[PDB]
DNA sequence: ATCAATATCCACCTGCAGATTCTACCAAAAGTGTATTTGGAAACTGCTCAATCAAAAGGCATGTTCAGCTGGTTCAGCTGAACATGCCTTTTGATGGAGCAGTTTCCAAATACACTTTTGGTAGAATCTGCAGGTGGATATTGAT
DNA sequence: ATCAATATCCACCTGCAGATTCTACCAAAAGTGTATTTGGAAACTGCTCCATCAAAAGGCATGTTCAGCTGAACCAGCTGAACATGCCTTTTGATGAGCAGTTTCCAAATACACTTTTGGTAGAATCTGCAGGTGGATATTGAT
């Protein structure tokens, strides 16, 4: 009866997929394969974020310093759009409060 | 007799799946020298990683090294894979 | 038909190579190579096991590295006005990533 | 190590003297038993040529001899398929099948009353007596329940006992007509064997999966571990065989280890005969096992890169040693037969040997005699 | 071999920008004690690993061909290192003089933390359907007379 | 160039291996409220940075000249692809312990508050190795 609980991103990918291409599924697989995608990522943006804070003497890290660390990871194009999109998304959670 | 196959070894990895891996990259004629090289090669990538695997194998006072360790091992050599957990 | 068909050289192994890139299935077999990591890690720790999973991962990577070296080494013979890859080349193209060993 | 190979030879000296030394009264039996040991290591190498061989379906798990003809043996398969032949007799020998998937038949010891019957031990949960001919007649015991069965089992006639071990950790103790007064539990986990000393008729042996070998009295105890002695190990059991003689136990481990034990202070060892008989899933597991008249032991090797080998060569093969030593003094090899010797057994006359192999059966008689007119 | 022209390296000197040493002192280290958390030795248990034998499927060691790739030879350009000359962008070195890096205050914003109450994410039992596989037929790419 | 060979694409058919949907339930996420930081505005200062001038000055722009280099035809030979074969490796299915993974629990390990030193560090006061200078002995180079 002992059971354990492993967590994962799993539903949330189906549902972005369910989102952009409804007649549409994914194998198990490459599930896998995102989820270990979205573990680096956030891994990579973290400690990024971290050694950031940590050079400027700064012990909080806060949406700006997220936002830096975007900037410097990825390339162009897709850091413009990631950060409107992030831009957006604090303009409607600090509303709608 | 004497067979230890090939020479129980590495010789197991044989020359066509050598010239298939080749045939991947795109590549249409191959050396007979090239073989051996490779070998050497793979070994020495093969042994950086495995050691590393390995060691973190030691650090959980463990006898089974899972599949956790050899993805650890490749990130720290900048080959980071992705579909076996992490 | 008197004669057997026969394909000039060259021929097949550009067939070979679209058809092994159009697929994903892996080329080297399981058993030599669990045999191989196996007798490595012998040498230094004793009665080790291996989940399966793990060797497959480790069959992976090497596949993704051997065919990202031999597209290098393409490349430094293509530089040299030749066609058949050699092992210098192989060490042009591992001295130049730092793969040193 | 050493002293005997595919190139060294066996024969130590020449001492043949000695039976007419005997009939002196100058030398004592011991000597000549030691002698006459030699000499059969020394046509035991002449073994070598294997007389005859024998197949039937899936695996073999066990193994046994008639008493009282040399010729004769049974063996008992995966699946519950029971093999009864005789040597010289050319009359295609006799047979019984069973469920052939979940009836292994584990145990197997003949009636030293009725030689057309035999006990047998079985997957399917039954500790059974039953003929050649296929009439069951008599089931002794029963699980009741699927998933729970028997693995062990041995009888004796000079005190009219039955005993038989499980896949949990409880023995059970019958008469030949049933009136159980046992099944209190011995152990943790399985029991691979289990035996019954001859020369005494109450005190018992066990060995189980627990990386414990226990020694009771039958008789005595009844408290449940109010046992005689416990003997630790560093891995499992898969056999404790008594001699013939009831002084010298023999343990044969699953990892690498062979042990003898004595009779002077059962805790201590003598003497550790390391060797290869690694456990294994699919493979039957190994028995060791005494010739009854000599201090010999025949084993099965199964090689282990692992293992820390003395001698350079190994081969798949039957390594025969010394009991009151320690080393070794002979091995059998034949090609065709590369198959591992799960089962060795000598025959209790001493002219013969089986050995069962995964899907085969051998016998290594000796042949090529000169002629009559 | 043998002889002139510059380039490199040894020997000997000398004063100063940088190195080393000597104070004062103030932000870390150590001690002590007490509060908090944790890692590792026992009790279990359910997935997974270790490797044999028999029967069959698929691939590889070998040995026979022969097309075209390597690699050495020779040769017609060509173009890129040496080196002269004259002028000009940079070094250095100084001075001013604005602006920013970095400190110090401080308090209104922000967030960790101790509970309490909802809730959706996830193991596991019932359905399902896209695709692996398989059958069959039509076009594409090689290559020869 | 056109005909056979063979490889490969494409239409059509079926049942099952993952794909997908439906329960309970419990670890996880939101809400109150409070304790506790903490990062940005304001006020100052002195370090460092930026626009100018001037006197060389070593270095850069340009123009010759020719000795070595880069390719381009050509060909011997070699070496490695195509293919057939038999054979040998590899695959795949038969229904035991070992170890990954939990759960307890407490003896050891270690965070936190406060005081007592004390070693590390900024800046003043000495040292000195080595960057410059000078002079002469070979060491390369290169023509003859």
């Amino acid at each position: 009866r002992k059971r354990s609980r492993k967590e994962s991103y799993s539903i949330y990918v189906y549902k972005v997929l369910k989102q952009v291409h409804p007649d549409t599924g994914i194998s198990s697989k490459a599930m896998g394969i995102m989820n270990s995608f979205v573990n680096d990522i956030f891994e990579r943006i973290a400690g990024e974020a971290s050694r950031l804070a940590h050079y400027n003497k700064r012990s909080t890290i806060t949406s700006r310093e997220i936002q830096t660390a975007v900037r410097l990871l990825l390339p162009g194009e897709l850091a413009k759009h990631a950060v409107s999109e992030g831009t957006k998304a604090v303009t409607k959670y600090t509303s709608a409060k | 007799r004497h067979r230890k196959v090939l020479r129980d070894n590495i010789q197991g990895i044989t020359k066509p799946a050598i010239r298939r891996l080749a045939r991947r990259g795109g590549v249409k004629r191959i050396s007979g020298l090239i073989y051996e090289e490779t070998r050497g090669v793979l070994k020495v990538f093969l042994e950086n990683v495995i050691r590393d695997a390995v060691t973190y194998t030691e650090h959980a006072k463990r006898k089974t090294v899972t599949a956790m360790d050899v993805v650890y091992a490749l990130k720290r050599q900048g080959r980071t894979l992705y579909g076996f957990g992490g | 038909v008197k004669k057997p068909h026969r394909y000039r050289p060259g021929t097949v192994a550009l067939r070979e190579i679209r058809r092994y890139q159009k697929s994903t299935e892996l080329l080297i077999r399981k058993l030599p190579f669990q045999r191989l990591v196996r007798e490595i890690a012998q040498d230094f720790k004793t009665d080790l096991r291996f989940q399966s999973s793990a060797v497959m991962a480790l069959q992976e990577a090497c596949e993704a590295y051997l065919v990202g070296l031999f597209e290098d080494t393409n490349l430094c013979a293509i530089h040299a006005k030749r066609v058949t890859i050699m092992p210098k080349d192989i060490q042009l193209a591992r001295r130049i990533r730092g793969e040193r060993a | 190590v050493g002293l005997a190979g595919p190139q060294i030879l066996p024969p130590c000296r020449s001492i043949v003297r000695t039976l007419h030394q005997h009939k002196l009264g100058r030398a004592s039996w011991p000597s000549v038993q030691q002698g006459l040991q030699q000499s059969f290591l020394h046509t035991l190498d002449s073994y070598r040529i294997l007389q005859k061989a024998a197949p039937f379906d899936r695996r073999a798990t066990s193994l046994a001899w008639h008493p009282t003809h040399p010729s004769t043996v049974a063996v008992g398969s995966k699946g519950g398929d029971i093999m009864l032949w005789n040597f010289g007799i050319k009359d295609k020998p006799t047979f019984i099948k069973g469920i052939g998937a979940g009836g292994s038949i584990t145990g197997l010891k003949f009636n030293p009353l009725n030689t057309n019957q035999f006990y047998a031990s079985s997957m399917e949960g039954t500790t059974r007596l039953q003929d050649f001919k296929g009439n069951i007649l008599r089931v002794f015991a029963s699980s009741d329940t699927i998933n729970i069965w028997f693995c062990s089992l041995d009888v004796s006639a000079s005190s009219r006992m039955v005993v038989t071990g499980d896949n949990v950790g409880n023995v059970i103790l019958l008469n030949m007509d049933g009136k159980e007064l046992w099944n209190l539990r011995m152990h943790k986990k399985k029991v691979t064997h289990v035996a019954l000393n001859p020369c005494c008729d109450w005190f018992l042996a066990t060995a189980s999966v627990d990386q414990t070998v226990k020694i009771w009295d039958l008789r005595q105890v009844r408290g449940k571990a109010s046992f005689l002695y416990s003997l630790p190990h560093r891995h499992p059991v898969n056999a404790a065989c008594f001699s013939p003689d009831g002084a010298r136990l023999l343990t044969t481990d699953q990892k690498s280890e062979i042990r003898v034990y004595s009779a002077s202070q059962w805790d201590c060892p003598l003497g550790l005969i390391p060797h290869p008989h690694r456990h294994f899933q699919h493979l039957t597991p190994i028995k060791a096992a005494w010739h009854p008249r000599y201090n010999l032991i025949v084993v099965g090797r199964y090689p282990d890169p692992n293992f820390k080998s003395c001698t350079p060569y190994e081969l798949r093969t039957i390594d025969v040693f010394d009991g009151n030593s320690g080393k070794m003094m002979c091995q059998l090899y034949d090609p065709e037969s590369s198959g591992i010797s799960s089962l060795n057994e000598f025959n209790p006359m001493g002219d013969t040997l089986a050995s069962a192999m995964g899907y085969h059966i051998l016998i290594w008689s000796q042949e090529e005699a000169r002629t009559r007119k």
